[PDB]
RNA sequence: UGCCUGGCGGCCGUAGCGCGGUGGUCCCACCUGACCCCAUGCCGAACUCAGAAGUGAAACGCCGUAGCGCCGAUGGUAGUGUGGGGUCUCCCCAUGCGAGAGUAGGGAACUGCCAGGCA
RNA sequence: UCAACGGAUAAAAGGUACUCCGGGGAUAACAGGCUGAUACCGCCCAAGAGUUCAUAUCGACGGCGGUGUUUGGCACCUCG
RNA sequence: CCUAAAGAGUAACGGAGGAGCACGAAGGUUGGCUAAUCCUGGUCGGACAUCAGGAGGUUAGUGCAAUGGCAUAAGCCAGC
RNA sequence: GGUUCUCCCCGAAAGCUAUUUAGGUAGCGCCUCGUGAAUUCAUCUCCGGGGGUAGAGCACUGUUUCGGCAAAACCCGAUGCAAACUGCGAAUACCGGAGAAUGUUAUCACGGGAGACACACGGCGGGUGCUAACGUCCGUCGUGAAGAGGGAAACAACCCAGACCGCCAGCUAAGGUCCCAAAGUCAUGGUUAAGUGGGAAACGAUGUGGGAAGGCCCAGACAGCGUCGAGUCGGCCUGCG
């Protein structure tokens, strides 16, 4: 699972998600699934979401993952009451409109395509697939 | 020397602080209103921030 | 649990006191800052904690100048 | 090959390139040479069929506007950052 | 480089200076020659000069770069001074030590009437 | 009057590095000595003094060259004050303000005082 | 010495189910409320299991909801 | 220091760290000086000691946290 | 806990700081009464300012993905992320100056009298919490508090709007106009067949409207069986279901 080997502080304010996504274009690969809504990625789903993708294409060609979940999110223990911030349970990227999640080259487009809705079944974000340009 | 005619169109209750002072420097008092201003760009910068509730006869 | 944060330190008021075109007896502060963010120029002094202060009456007048790009405070006698 | 049309734009800024937009129109730019640069509106549609064929980024292209023609080549293109549209594009003069 | 080295010592004094707004006596020195400038306050309007390429103050000279040319320029640029009537000046050794060659212009300068 | 050189300011990279060429009569630099004035936590390297055989190599200055650094529109985009609206974790509309990045393009600086040499 | 750091006196621990008074729904325990993390009940994707065969029966990794039986959160009602 | 909404100020049993000193020089002044790191060569000497040159340009230093500063140095050395 | 006649004018606060203090109290802020001194104060326009937020960016501090070169890091590139990153950087806000118009003198000082120091919800910017709570803690504006009237079925805090008194006059605001119940069974053009409207997601599906391309097509396509004779196929965007 996805997580910055250090960091320079444990927790994080909540902050906002607003505003439309850098990196929205195919750079690495031939074809990309591109985040259409807004939303937070957990590391956990990235994961699946990379696994149901390599397992369709047969390990053939080479996958890009563009997210990376550098967010921690705290979660309080059952039954506490303040008292400070709660401990870091798991990590999120976060999502805007437009971002590309993943990226994919060395296959036929049609197995992309394939691949690339198996892994937008495990996202809970609303994706769509994308094809590099020129310009 | 030109004059413009300026009617209160909205009520002020719940207005930002700087509207109901630009209504009280227009000297507009209530709903209906109606006060006769040189046309000046400083008399238009007012019209220009209360406008969504002032109408102008020019 | 408990928490081991919770202190902080009362707030300084540093900043600008009296901004460009501002008319200053002498002896008035003009920033107060931790280490020169300005400096003194023409008829400002800068004080033992880099507080800049008029040495004469007059308007304030930020101004930059040299290669770094400093900003310098000067009173213009006026 | 590829010819363009294109209105001269009135008004300018982000009102009035939205409104462009909603309208199926959108904003460009043609600039270079010693020519003062000109605003145009193009249609959508149109040159979004265009600019799916690889030849329309490296051919030189011919905008009509106002009767005259200007070859220029496609320099920049901002695209939507998710639906497949156009939201601008620079035209250097060639 | 020596050159860039100098104009490091020269800065503190030269800014100090110009705030206190004194009317400068700036000395340039090399192997051969010594130079001597009366620089208002403002710093772009010299007032008077001497110097050892000078033909007037040169032809007295056995070599113009030692300590009896400097003692020389010292006499010369204070009488001018007091010509025109300034009287008041700050030495301003330019990165120089206050020795030697620069000490004999300043030692002269005084001796002929100038008050620094 | 013009050219070149030095000094002191005004002007802060469109003024900086690089690359190519170029200057020594004066000026400047290195350079020649050092017992001394003075100097090295060793060293005449530097500082300093006494000099003028050599040299424009280095340094410094001047001219060319986009190769960089750097500067940089227009348009669009982001954000946003006020008013209004929605499907309200986020947006849209009217109006005003409007970046950053990037693109075209540029860039191989400009200017006063004093002094000296030369024609 | 005042660190409980604007320092009650120089000098300052406990028990009360034997209890008592003034008060508070300004504040807990019951029940109601708001919420739904948790709980419970569904669904989406389908790796795989199922002799063969994803979907008879199951269903990993992940995703989306419903309910208001749970454990809770909050402290809005009630301490004449 | 951040939360703090580009003047000041601004809460929570919010997120992070420090203090309860030191120094007759580590103060004053005058004169001078300029770092880290890496590359190349060199007795013992090694990844790293000291020497030389180059690149680099403050990525060092600042009595002790962090922030703002610092080359005219506020950094380093000496005289008085 | 309770505190007894009437009318008129103005009219808070639920904050900061300190407190064996926290439901108490004190100074200050906010109210009132009085006295005094300024074209004092406010709104707008123009002018002079500082900024490091939003946004952005990635040289720096950290973090992140993939490549090209090498004793598999740097060097050479491409790509993201940041409350405690900044080689950038708004809108607003704030300070100062000038000018007009308008304003209940609204500013400042001193003095007499206070109350108040449990706030609530809504909007916007946030911390906390689960971007849970009619939750909690700040900033800022509004309303309630201390504010009636109309609207939102009913509904302190939302929308419209500020009640001196009287009228069996009139015009409007939000919101409305088939009946309950005041006013269009109004006009023109569309959409929906679900009582959707009048409760909700991933996701599913020849529902249906609009738009732009493309493939095949009287050299006979698609469906049914070489035969039969005109439009058809399968995706995209989009409205309503
Ligand atoms: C769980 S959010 C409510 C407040 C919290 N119990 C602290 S103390
Ligand atoms: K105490
Ligand atoms: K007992
Ligand atoms: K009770
Ligand atoms: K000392
Ligand atoms: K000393
Ligand atoms: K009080
Ligand atoms: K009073
Ligand atoms: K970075
Ligand atoms: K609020
Ligand atoms: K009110
Ligand atoms: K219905
Ligand atoms: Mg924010
Ligand atoms: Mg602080
Ligand atoms: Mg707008
Ligand atoms: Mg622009
Ligand atoms: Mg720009
Ligand atoms: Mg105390
Ligand atoms: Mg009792
Ligand atoms: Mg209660
Ligand atoms: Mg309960
Ligand atoms: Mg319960
Ligand atoms: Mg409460
Ligand atoms: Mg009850
Ligand atoms: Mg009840
Ligand atoms: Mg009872
Ligand atoms: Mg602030
Ligand atoms: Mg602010
Ligand atoms: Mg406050
Ligand atoms: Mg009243
Ligand atoms: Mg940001
Ligand atoms: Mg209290
Ligand atoms: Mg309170
Ligand atoms: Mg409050
Ligand atoms: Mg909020
Ligand atoms: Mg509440
Ligand atoms: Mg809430
Ligand atoms: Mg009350
Ligand atoms: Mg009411
Ligand atoms: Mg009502
Ligand atoms: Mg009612
Ligand atoms: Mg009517
Ligand atoms: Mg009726
Ligand atoms: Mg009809
Ligand atoms: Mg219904």
């Amino acid at each position: 699972m996805l997580q910055p080997k250090r960091t320079k502080f444990r927790k994080m304010h909540k902050g906002r998600n607003r505003g439309l996504a850098q990196g929205t274009d195919v750079s690495f690969g031939s074809f990309g699934l591109k985040a259409v809504g807004r939303g937070r990625l957990t590391a956990r789903q990235i994961e699946a979401a990379r696994r149901a993708m390599t397992r369709a294409v047969k390990r053939q060609g080479k996958i890009w993952i563009r997210v990376f979940p550098d967010k921690p999110i705290t979660e309080k223990p059952l039954a506490v009451r303040g008292k400070g911030k709660g401990n870091v349970e798991y990590w999120v990227a976060l999502i805007q409109p437009g971002k590309v999640l993943y990226e994919m080259d060395g296959v036929p487009e049609e197995l992309a395509r394939e691949a690339f809705k198996l892994a937008a079944a495990k996202l809970p974000i609303k994706t769509t697939f994308v094809t590099k340009t020129v310009m | 020397a030109k004059t413009i005619k300026i009617t209160q169109t909205r009520s002020a209750i719940g207005r930002l602080p700087k509207h109901k002072a630009t209504l009280l420097g227009l000297g507009l008092r209530r709903i209906g209103h109606t006060v006769e201003r040189e046309d000046t760009p400083a008399i238009r910068g007012m019209i220009n921030a209360v406008s969504f509730m002032v109408k102008v006869e020019e | 649990g408990s928490t081991r944060n919770g202190r902080d330190s009362e707030a300084k008021r540093l900043g600008v006191k009296r901004f460009g075109g501002e008319s200053v007896l002498a002896g008035s502060i003009i920033v107060r800052q931790r280490g020169t963010k300005f400096h003194a120029g023409a008829n400002v002094g800068c004080g033992r904690d880099h507080t800049l202060f008029a040495k004469a009456d007059g308007k304030v007048k930020f101004e930059v100048k040299g290669p770094k790009n400093r900003k310098f405070i000067s009173i213009e006698a006026e | 090959m590829f010819t363009i049309n294109a209105e001269v734009r009135k008004e300018q800024g982000k009102g009035a390139s939205r409104r462009l937009r909603a309208a199926n129109k959108f904003p460009a730019i043609i600039y270079g040479g010693k020519e003062a640069p000109l605003a145009i509106e193009l249609d959508h549609d149109k040159v979004m069929n265009m600019q799916a064929k690889a030849e329309f980024y490296s051919e030189v292209l011919t905008i009509v506007v106002d009767g005259k023609e200007i070859k220029v080549k496609a320099q920049d293109v901002q695209r939507h950052p998710y639906k497949p549209k156009l939201q601008h594009i620079d035209f250097v003069r060639a | 480089d020596k050159k860039s080295a100098r104009i490091r010592r020269a800065t503190r004094a030269r800014r100090k200076l110009q705030e206190l707004g004194a009317t400068r006596l700036v000395v340039h020195r090399t192997p051969r020659h010594i130079y001597a400038q009366v620089i208002a306050p403002n710093g772009s309007e010299v007032l008077v000069a001497a110097s050892t390429v000078e033909k007037a103050i040169a032809e007295q000279l056995k070599y113009t770069g030692n300590k009896d040319a400097a003692a020389a320029v010292g006499k010369a640029v204070a009488e001018r001074a007091l010509e025109k009537g300034i009287k008041d000046v700050s030495f301003d050794r330019s990165g120089f030590q206050y020795h030697g060659r620069v000490q004999a212009l300043a030692d002269a300068a005084r001796e002929a009437g100038l008050q620094f």
